[PDB]
């Protein structure tokens, strides 16, 4: 039971570093880019209406 | 004056202007709504009107009032409460019987009816004269002359007409300046507009030394005076009650709170808790009240008020720096300030710009701070003042990622983060050194190094032991415990003093409450002695759980300094610390034997 | 004739077409003040102006015009080292009157003499971060990228007061032969900040050699823009008559970019992509074009920007346009600064794409140029490979690997970390970069050519 | 004549406007800037005028050349650098004292100095002729005639005088052709309006390939002359590198080199590093530069200038085309020409599409493309010639999703992608199989199979040893390397090695920027013989640790083959590598066993 | 609201006033506006929208001679469960705190179904006695 | 496609009009409508090129006399690659299921590369039998 304990822990502590490290600041960064081209598309819609 | 021609939404538009200046104040209509011009075409003046127009008509008179937007510093400055265009909250609280003032009802920018006893200065007839010299003062405080009157700048000349001591009515005169022929008469009260920034002899680094009576600022980086913070609110993470403790515990001339457009549950609480709180430097009459002059702008108030309320505050804070005095500029908050500005272009169809914030934010943020800041005192004299700005900025789309967070960050040379857990564990402010830096620090220190504290030495090694125990902390979850030293446990051990000791305060006692440069000094110094030694005496043969138990009585007694007196070794150079030298080193001895 | 009306910075003025364009005009103010302004638009019987005093608080028929009939131009004199300034060419210190020798307009273009032969000289400030990796060449453009919570500030001023002591050392070398000259320009900067970089000069003893123009951001927008292009104007002038090598600090970026902006959504043009401006590239242009070596081959304008994201990201419309126009950037971040590490310059993808041309061989060695292309490639690897050790541990972490989170460590701590007063010189560089890269073996290091890797390990 | 309007920023009105087109060439002013006539709103004719401006009057003549913007097509261009506006560059250094152009000045296109070597053709005495025929030759250079003399398109008769053998002056008539009455005289030089592509008698499918010099061009995704492309940037590109690249490498008679708005340092390094090279054929008469001619641009030099560019440089390539010459024309970069249309845009007011970029951009740019590619000469004589149009575009938006790079990419035939991790790396120029394609490589295996090379089967071999490679390598990072087995382990590690050997040809040398057909082909074979022997050997029972041990030394030694010059053994194919593919076949016996 | 600040200025009762829907009184704001030359901000809603909710707001608080009172309770439906949604985000940095109500409850079949898990009172203490 | 009608209807045959490409027709009704009164709506594309789109496409489906029709098969390439880009998103809405080809499927070495899983036809099942 040991040795089985042993090994199952270092791959659930692999799982939390992962998950941590690269897939929440990918789903970070990926959001910011595209709110980023989005809000300008309403924005100057607005302005071409004014000119 | 002037003709209504259209009026368009909240904008009036009126023809007949051959002499509108683009910045000046004017009453429309019949109904005397505060409005300023934006903009003009041809004959034809664009105003925004911030005060409700409905009732208003077209063909009406529009009156000017013959100046730009502007604030009228005169005395009687202490134990009122403003708005931000400045008219007095509580005279329109007594005259109309409503609190706030409502549509169409206007009042003079001060009250008028206070005459003050007004005494002369160190001028005499037929002296020639110069901006920023003293003429005379009035007290206001038991405690300084708040209202030095002065000559006022962009005046110059020789005095025709000196009234002696005596008392005047803010209306009658008592200066008369012949430059050009007669100049103007002046009044105790002179005016100054709100966007333009007052001169001064010279403006220099902020370095001035002076406790905020708060040690965690302090301690951890510096607080400099002169400065520029921001600190990151939300609007119940308890921002609001260190505004408070900031504003009473300071031991500068005046405070001046700003709220910008806040809730207005929060500026009841300043108006009122203020006078029953008391100095901690002395002194009655309303004692927080007395030192305080308040501007207090709630969210509904008007768009003009609020956006001016920045600009009226560090106007009062400049004049009084000018003055020689040193006063501290609290500000809740510029998020608020900004999104105001997003509402008046809007509403003109001036285009804004990034995220849907205007273009006109960036210069106009850094405009502001410019202001603040130490400088050597407009006049001959030459005195130093200084105005400590400290601005909360928050959340303006939800994100950090706004505007206005991420512009004043760039601005500013100091940030001190702010959290709901350390404010929820009873650690107000909540400052720590991974979420602030301040990089007026090296001046700040050197300063101190100077009068007796040994600070430069104490301050970067307190910095390093808390950042070194968080990576100590992460080895506990996930090794555990058997995989750490007896040195390394020690630095645990430290860093909880370091922590408990400044950062946690909560008012326990009338020695939180205020705290002077020394207390903070005597404090690290007893740290960093236990820490040098503790660690030494482990690698000579000895074990954390040895230095704990013989540790006992002097540990706990350098825990508790915070509610002791700092008057026990002399008057304010504490006592239990000098003696905890000898007992440290007494109890080393032991240790290693 | 007189005043129609104000919008915003702009001011209709009613006047007669006869006015040439940037032909100066002064307002004559009821209040006892001129204020200077100059035709951005001139119209039937209009014209529209951008004054730089003032913003506001102008009339309509209390206000005149008088037309000065001579376009915009600097007063350019070459004794006009050592004087202080502020944004407009007005004393604020005290500094000698402006005088004139010659007349330039300001157009990004004076007479523009610029390059048709490349820069292949070396400058050296002895900062081994910049040094190495990013090679300035004597009329390069490398601008620092920065972002908040960082002190771009104090790497600005490590360069101004370390050049002109590394300068004589490279001269002997053949990387000089010529007197060196900073010209600062500020912008939009704090009193705080602007003393900062005063106080650099003065404490060198090069307050003789530099020229300071200091602009507020409490000054005008209009005042702003035209801060940099002075500035400019006089640095052509001093690399035209003395010959001597002009290095340029123009610092803020974003402050000078966000009163473009005030001016492009204020216009009656619709501005380009997240509300900044369409001719953003075009204002920004007009500096970097004045880049290179001037007339006689001996004199130059070589230049360093000081650019900090206000927003924390390249994908911001400031970065991409700046970083497109130079050659190359200079990268700073933030997690080296909070760690410890001054200066704070990450090596990342910090690039010089005219390395090849700056490196030489009667002044640096040929190998500055190899050993850069293992640091580069090594650094990288090293620090992708670092965040991966964390996610797996050791089962996925080799021998090599270990070698290479031990290069990382190393290089941060040493290549990285040196004081505000510690100089350098290229060949001690390559020195303590050929020994870290020494554990690393033979088939490791194929980057480079087995020549050069066997002499040197 | 005109009378001059407004002068609004760069777009100037004038009114009293007759004629007029819409690409109609004026100049404006007695100061003689260019410009072009935009639109017509009533009898006023608006003009952009994009010369630089600081001291235009307002009310001066306006000056028709009563025609479109053109170029001069003719001897003599060949070896000269000009901007886009056809001004030498060269004589402006002379008379200017200036090396840029200074504003307010104008001069003539062509040097009318010089005289020229007219040699007869294939047309004499009554013979009928008609546009693109070869009337004569002038050489420019010391192998081959760069000009050979056209008669302009759209121009037809019999000829009643050719002038014999002899120097003649360009500005010297050599010519009567009679088709209705005397048509006119002839000199050297025609013109031909930019907005206008030159005829051509029908166009033919590519099948002739480009040699692009570089390794990872011709190994990943090979290109074809009469081809197109796009390269995203980021300033990690290496675009100059890979631009003098093509100028060398390139087999091509003529390279027309064009300079969009550049660094005007980048422009000047070209220009320079020519003549210190040498050609692939032997000559010198400035090497490289004698089949080179340049448009140079910088960012602040006149609009009109970078604008024409591309327009100007690809009418000489179709010069050269309809000459049955081959030409790599190579346009750096078309980004800031698209950046152009945005100030355009901006300029007149008119409203954008989409980020402000203009709807107007992907048809300008697809008929640009379109006028490339691979031809029979227009003309009786009939000849075969291309133009290889390669451009080099970038982002302003910090994504690949921006308007510029799409509309490219929709159009374009071959892309080479832009990877910015492997760039910071350094590996210029930096591609992966999943961001890059050639849709032309299936028809260019075929052929390169017949020239020698094992092509088809190592392009399929490259394709799928780095999109193996692209999967595995996600599963590494995130789960660990102990799913995967030893072959697959493999996989990362020989794709690894063809990284840092390939992509990187920034180089030291030219034998680390140039890598012939032949060379390339060598080294490909190499590594994946090295690939399938490598998974066999394992699979049969060896470790990845194990087999990296042993091959060790020749694993180094195929690393540094590319240091390697390419002259030895049969002609690239060198004694060096056949005999290393003996020493694989040893290697996997030891391996295994 | 103003017929409650009569009820509770000079017959002294203390008013609850419910307010639904203030998303509809957003979504009328942003609708008009079609001729004027003034020009809105993000996702289409005002860059004043900040204006006429502070507008509803100022008849909310302690009336004078305060044993009466305007006590506000207004409700704000996220049409698509976002946060980051321009109505709610103005709203938020005004009020005293929010009630938050989540989906999840409602499905376990709990009713009402406010989850109190990021609800907050601010001046939770103030009230109670 | 008015051709196609006439092959489709005079003569009852089966017409099929391979119509390519769309995108380049979407981009020179986008730079038109920079003079005209009307005004563009939504990303710079005009409000009616919906409008556009629908006269191209009224040219399909089956003729009378009902022994002739004409398919119609419409070539797509997204400039962008996304599929809410406005070019798809409409044509999309107007036609009865897509059909999507793939970036992935072409990068592994596949032709034709068509992955399958969001094209869906919503009419398939009841033509056939």
């Amino acid at each position: 039971a040991f040795i089985i304990l042993d090994e199952v822990i270092k791959v659930t502590n692999r799982r939390v570093n992962a998950i941590e490290h690269v897939i929440i600041p990918r789903t970070e960064n990926t959001i910011a880019y595209i709110n980023s081209e989005l809000d300008e598309l309403d924005r100057e819609e607005f302005y071409r209406l004014k000119k | 004056y002037g003709a209504i021609y259209s009026v368009s939404g909240p904008v009036v538009i009126a023809e007949n202007m051959i002499g509108c200046a683009m910045y000046e104040l004017v009453k429309v209509g019949h109904d005397n709504l505060v409005g300023e011009v934006i903009r003009i075409d041809g004959d034809k003046a664009t105003i925004q009107v911030y005060e409700e127009t409905a009732g208003l008509t077209v063909g009406d008179p529009v009156l000017r009032t013959g100046k730009p937007l502007s604030v009228e510093l005169g005395p009687g400055l202490m134990e009122t409460i403003y708005d931000g265009i400045q008219r007095p909250l509580k005279a329109i609280k007594e005259e109309s019987q409503s609190i706030y003032i409502p549509r169409g009802i206007d009042t003079p920018a001060l009250d008028r009816t206070i005459k003050w006893q007004f005494t002369p200065g160190k001028f005499q007839v037929g002296d020639h004269i110069s901006g920023g010299d003293i003429y005379g003062s009035v007290f206001e405080n038991s405690l300084i002359s708040s209202h030095k009157i002065l000559l006022p700048p962009r005046s110059r000349g020789t005095i025709t007409w000196i009234a002696p001591a005596g008392e005047y009515t803010l209306d009658e005169k008592i200066l008369e300046v012949e430059f050009d022929g007669k100049k103007s008469d002046f009044t105790l009260y002179h005016t100054w507009p709100v966007r333009v920034p007052r001169p001064v002899t010279e403006k220099l680094s902020a370095d001035y030394p002076l406790l905020t009576g708060q040690r965690v600022l302090d301690a951890l980086f510096p607080c400099v005076q002169g400065g520029t913070t921001c600190i990151p609110g939300a609007f119940g993470c308890g921002k609001t009650v260190i505004s408070q403790s900031l504003s009473k515990y300071s031991n500068s001339d005046a405070i001046i709170y700003v709220g910008c457009g806040e809730r207005g549950n929060e500026m009841a609480e300043v108006l009122m808790e203020f006078p029953e709180l008391y100095t901690e430097m002395s002194g009655t009459k309303e004692p927080i009240m007395k030192r305080t002059t308040l501007v207090a702008n709630t969210s509904n108030m008007p768009v003009a008020a609020r956006e001016a309320s920045i600009y009226t505050g560090i106007t009062l804070a400049e004049y009084f720096r000018d003055q020689g005095k040193n006063v501290s500029m609290i500000a809740d908050s510029s998020s608020r300030w900004a999104e105001a500005l997003r509402e008046i272009s809007g509403r003109l169809g001036e285009m804004p710009a990034d995220q849907g914030f205007p273009a006109y934010l960036g210069a106009k943020l850094a405009s502001f701070y410019e202001r603040a800041g130490k400088a050597v005192a407009l006049g001959s004299p030459d005195r130093t003042g200084s105005v400590s700005i400290v601005a909360a900025v928050s959340p303006a789309g939800g994100d950090f990622s706004d505007p206005v967070t991420t512009a004043t960050l760039g601005i500013t040379q100091v940030f001190w983060g702010l959290d709901k857990k350390l404010a929820q564990r009873k650690h107000f402010p909540s400052i720590n050194t991974s979420v602030s830096y301040s990089k007026y620090t090296n001046v700040l220190n050197k300063f101190y190094d100077s009068n007796y504290p040994e600070f430069p030495v104490l301050r970067d090694r307190m910095k390093e032991i808390l950042s070194n125990a968080e990576e100590l902390e992460q080895v506990v979850q996930l090794v555990g415990k058997s995989a750490l030293s007896d040195s390394d446990k020690i630095t645990l051990d430290v860093a909880t003093l370091i922590k408990e000791d400044f950062l946690q305060q909560n008012g326990y006692s009338t020695y939180d409450a205020f705290c002077p440069i020394w207390k903070t000094f005597d404090m690290m110094r007893a740290f960093i002695s236990y820490h040098d030694e503790a660690q030494k005496a482990v690698a000579n043969g000895a074990n954390w759980s040895k230095l704990a138990d013989s540790t006992g009585d002097v540990k706990h007694a350098v825990s508790s300094s915070k509610f002791f007196e700092p008057s026990r070794g002399e008057k304010e150079v504490h006592g239990e610390f000098e003696k905890l030298l000898s007992t440290m080193q007494e109890r080393f001895a032991e240790s290693t034997d | 004739n007189t005043v129609s009306g104000v919008n915003g910075p702009l001011v209709i003025l009613e006047k007669v077409k006869f006015p040439r364009y940037n032909e100066i005009v002064n307002l004559t103010l009821p209040d006892g003040t001129v204020r200077q302004g100059q035709v951005l638009e001139i119209r039937g019987d209009r014209a529209i102006v951008q004054v730089f005093e003032g913003t506001s608080g102008i009339d309509v028929k209390k206000t005149t015009v008088e037309f000065t009939g001579e376009s915009l131009r600097i007063p350019v004199s070459e004794d006009m080292l050592g004087r202080i300034f502020d944004g407009s060419g007005r004393p604020i210190d005290n500094g000698p009157k402006v005088f004139a020798e010659d007349y330039l307009d300001i157009n990004g273009s004076p007479i523009n003499p610029y390059a048709r032969i490349y820069p292949e000289e070396m400058i050296s400030t002895g900062v081994s971060a910049i040094d190495t990796m990013n090679s300035i060449a004597r009329g390069q453009k490398i601008p620092i990228f920065s972002a908040s919570g960082l002190p771009h500030n104090e790497i600005a001023a490590q360069i101004c007061r370390q050049a002109g002591l590394v300068r004589p050392t490279k001269d002997v070398h053949d990387g000089h032969e010529e007197n060196f000259s900073i010209v600062f320009a500020a912008m939009g900067v704090n009193l705080e900040t602007a003393r900062f970089f005063k106080q650099d000069f003065e404490e060198n003893g090069s307050l003789e050699r530099t020229s300071l123009f200091l602009n507020l951001a409490n000054d005008p927008t209009i005042e702003r823009i035209i801060t940099p292009r002075l500035a400019l104007t006089t640095a052509e002038y001093l690399a035209y008559q003395t010959e001597r090598h002009v290095l340029t600090i123009l610092t803020d970026m974003s402050s000078y970019a966000d009163a473009l902006r005030e001016v492009s959504a204020a216009r009656e043009e619709v501005p380009g992509r997240r509300g900044y401006p369409g001719y953003m590239y075009t204002d920004l242009s007009t500096i970097y074009e004045r880049a290179g070596r001037v007339e006689g081959r001996n004199g130059s304008i070589t230049q360093i920007p000081i650019l900090t994201m206000p927003n924390d990201d390249i994908t911001h419309p400031i970065p991409d346009l700046t970083g497109y126009i130079t050659e190359g950037q200079i990268f700073v971040d933030r997690q080296l600064h909070n760690k410890g590490i001054y200066p704070p310059i990450n090596v990342l993808p910090s690039l010089s794409r005219l390395m090849k041309s700056a490196i030489g061989e009667g002044m640096t060695r040929k190998d500055h140029g190899d050993v850069s292309n293992q640091l580069y490639a090594k650094y990288a690897i090293g620090k992708d490979a670092a965040a991966m050790k964390a996610v797996v541990g050791e089962e996925a972490l080799s021998i090599e690997d270990k070698l290479s989170l031990e290069f990382l460590e190393k290089f941060e701590k040493t290549f990285i970390t040196q004081g505000a007063y510690e100089d350098r010189t290229v060949f001690e560089s390559l020195d303590q970069a050929w020994s870290l890269l020494r554990i690393y073996p033979k088939e490791m290091l194929n980057r480079i050519s087995p020549k050069i890797l066997d002499e040197f390990y």
